[PDB]
């Protein structure tokens, strides 16, 4: 939902959690780089299997 | 650096064998060295690799596996007992003398990081020595200790060339 | 920069040579 | 004997060119190539061995019965030295009988149940047969299979940590079976070492192979794709859009116990998923992928604890072992402790109050170590693009390309 | 075109500092008369040489370095994607499966 908070069950206090903008961008950008490189390598192998015309007959 | 020179020396000896089986002491050293490096998956697969006939022939191999089973469950209070249940000959003994220290330091790091308050009974079983650390830890390392409740409180203690590589790539 | 430019012009030189050959 | 004089006639043909016609007579068989030549075969290999010695062995392992006398142990010793000192480029001109020789040797070692002596054999043959380390040969599947039967996973790591970009044509043959075997046995090897990030990648490549019929080696890769994705990720990952249609119409209906397992592994309930595991237990143990479903059981508990960090900041151990169904504060204490050591969660246990505080503050991006980490990711992408440009340029100078 | 401007600025600063050092050495030896005020100002100049070596400055510098590294990563990805599109386009018309 719309609530951005963290329940503290010890003292029963609902603290509000604020995300860190700088760290969020670094986490997302590095994640995108990791995903992109994986897609590039998979496509590179796909090019090899297409040129060689490999299929299950 | 010196230790690493001996690590890779034992690695290749198992691969080349006259009949696919090496001498018993070579098998034992690899299993013990795997424990020291905490590489549990390869240690488990090495045990599955040994043929059953030689496995039953030498009970020294089984003593390594009993210790490995305890560290595989991360049973810190139990590994210290299995490491002393059997007696290892001097040819393999120094390796065990280094695994025990590695486990001891591993518990120290884990307690200081994953625990804010730990019972002295449980912490002693982790570090392995409930002998003299009870009185020495209060005044030397500074950790405040409270008796009766027995709570311990751990406390926390050239580029230019790289950049021009990026531009020379981007602009071309 | 000079290395990349030389390789770029080397490929362009090779493709034109094989193109001119079969053009009557 | 005319054969002895004929051997010297081969010498004058060699060393002066005429390499093309030399291979022409090799494929002409030779009527078993006088298999009883073993007595004179020792002196046949003049100088530092020749290619002719490699040709004869490729044909006398296919006798279909009793290949090389009860004296195999003697012959295999000479074969071991043969690969280690053959040298030269003559083998590359004949990359169809070396691979065939490797297949016969792999088949022999499997039947005799000694899949450890061939690991050191199928490790230098690949090193020199391939043009570069980024070329997938038909021997990679054999090496991975051999190190999989006799469990020595470490030797095969250098040939699985490199991204294959080329496939050896091997003078014809090389059907899709060898390609799928490498990207399936590699998945098992990574799975055993608990490297699920790359194991999932390997299984995905096998599935995406173009196909028109269901294969036994591809059926048990969709099944393991689901289990590995459930362990690493929280759910079954979406297959690529260019996957073969055979997996969507034929492979999926057979794999229905794993699909049902994924369905249960979408609403967190370990008790219900426990019942399904013990119900379909006969299927999960027949496919030999048992012990990979039991890890899905543990991963459900760890996933739920990793979800508690999205809503809580301090939770009692007794209360924590009521939503994740751990049934005991003591059990939950060790579950959290294990996860902290692995790095899957950031938390600290307060035994005085029996509480767990979720820090969830790993690191701010102001470190020199992080700067080096980003630079390492930079060099992988920069060097990857260079090899893309190199293969692109060779397309431009292709005579077929310029016409259209 | 940028490192040359930086080089010229640094060379001018180097020339000034070299002349100051030569004057200081000449005053030490005896060629020029001992000027107390000039040497005092040279001492003050030398005492300020480690400019702002505080921890907060180091943290800010590391923040700037990481920001530029991320901006370079996003854009190295873009160049690689452009080259990927180019290679795919060149490959399609040659290995077309029709």
């Amino acid at each position: 939902g719309l609530i951005s908070a963290r329940v503290d069950s010890h003292s029963k206090i609902l603290y509000a959690r604020d995300v860190d903008q700088r760290s969020t961008t670094f986490e997302k950008s590095l994640l995108m780089g990791k995903e992109f490189q994986r897609r590039a390598k998979a496509m590179m192998l796909r090019a090899a299997v297409l040129r060689n015309q490999i299929h299950v007959k | 650096f010196s230790f690493k020179k001996l690590l890779d020396q034992c690695e290749n000896q198992e691969l080349e064998a006259p009949g696919g089986i090496a001498t018993p002491p070579v098998y034992g050293q690899l299993l013990a060295l795997y424990l020291l490096h905490n590489d549990m998956n390869n240690a488990r697969y090495l045990w599955k690799r040994i043929p059953p006939a030689i496995k039953s022939a030498n009970s020294e191999l089984g003593g390594i596996w009993s210790v490995g089973q305890r560290i595989w469950q991360r049973d810190f209070p139990g590994i210290y007992t299995t490491i002393n249940a059997h007696q290892w000959s001097e040819t393999v003994q120094p390796i065990m003398e280094a695994l025990r220290d590695a486990t001891r330091r591993r518990a120290f790091a884990l307690v200081s990081q994953a625990y804010t308050s730990i019972i002295a009974d449980d912490f002693a079983a982790f570090v392995g020595l409930p002998v003299e650390e009870a009185v020495k830890g209060i005044l030397e390392q500074g950790w405040q200790a409270d008796s009766t409740t027995r709570m311990v409180l751990p406390r926390k203690p050239q580029q230019l060339a790289r950049l021009t590589d990026y531009v020379a790539f981007l602009e071309n | 920069k000079e290395n990349h430019n030389r390789t770029q012009q080397q490929v362009e030189a090779e493709v034109t040579n094989i193109k001119k050959t079969l053009k009557a | 004997s005319a054969l002895e004089q004929f051997v010297n006639s081969v010498r004058q043909l060699s060393a002066q060119g005429q390499m093309t016609q030399l291979c022409e007579l090799i494929n002409k068989s030779g009527e078993l190539l006088a298999k009883n030549l073993s007595h004179l075969d020792t002196v046949l290999g003049a100088l530092d061995v020749q290619e002719h010695s490699l040709g004869v062995l490729a044909v006398l392992f296919v006798k279909f019965s009793m290949p090389s006398v009860p004296d195999f142990e003697t012959l295999f010793s000479q074969v071991q030295l043969f690969i280690s000192t053959c040298n030269g480029e003559h083998i590359r001109y004949a990359t169809d009988t070396f691979a065939g020789l490797c297949h016969q040797l792999t088949n022999a070692l499997v039947e005799r149940k000694q899949p450890l002596r061939g690991i050191g054999i199928l490790k230098q043959a690949i090193d020199k047969m391939q043009m570069n380390t980024n070329q997938l040969t038909s021997i990679h599947a054999d090496l991975c299979q051999l190190c999989l039967l006799a469990k020595c996973f470490k030797p095969a790591l250098p040939y699985l940590d490199v991204d294959m970009m080329d496939i050896c044509k091997e003078n014809g043959a090389y059907d899709a079976k060898h390609f799928l075997c490498y990207y399936y046995y590699g998945g098992m090897i990574y799975t055993g070492l608990k490297n699920f990030e790359r194991a999932l990648y390997f299984y995905e490549q096998a599935i995406t192979t173009p196909a028109m019929a269901v294969s036994h080696i591809m059926l048990e890769s969709y099944k393991k794709y689901i289990l590995v994705s459930l362990i690493l990720l929280g759910k079954v990952q979406q297959l690529p859009k260019y996957t073969s249609q055979i997996v969507g119409r034929f492979i999926k209906p057979l794999s229905n116990a794993y699909h049902e397992l994924a369905q249960v592994y979408s609403t967190n309930n370990p008790s219900e998923l426990r019942n399904l595991v013990n119900k379909h237990s006969e299927t999960f143990t027949r496919d030999n992928n048992m012990g990979l479903v039991k890890q899905c059981l543990s991963s459900l508990y760890k996933k739920n604890i990793q979800r508690l960090t999205k809503t809580f900041l301090t939770l009692s151990l007794q209360d924590m072992a009521s939503r994740v169904q751990l049934s005991g504060p003591q059990e939950a204490e060790k579950y959290v402790l294990h996860m902290i050591e692995d790095g899957e969660i950031f938390a600290s246990i307060n035994q005085k109050d029996g509480m767990v505080s979720f820090h969830d503050n790993p690191e701010k991006y102001n470190n020199p170590a992080m700067l080096h980490n980003i630079d390492q990711e930079m060099l992988k992408c920069i060097e990857l693009d260079e090899r893309l440009k190199a293969m692109d340029q060779e397309i431009t100078v292709n005579p077929q390309f310029v016409q259209k | 075109e940028h490192l040359i401007a930086q080089h010229s600025a640094i060379k001018m600063l180097h020339s000034r500092v070299k002349l100051i050092l030569e004057y200081v050495k000449a005053s030490e030896a005896g060629e020029v008369p001992f000027n107390h005020e000039i040497l005092r100002e040279a001492y003050a100049l030398c005492h300020c040489l480690p400019v702002l070596s505080t921890d907060k400055f180091k943290t800010d510098f590391y923040d700037q370095c990481n920001d530029v590294g991320l901006m370079a990563y996003l854009g190295t990805i873009t160049k690689t994607c452009n080259t990927m599109n180019q290679f795919v386009n060149k490959f399609n018309v040659l290995y077309d499966r029709q």
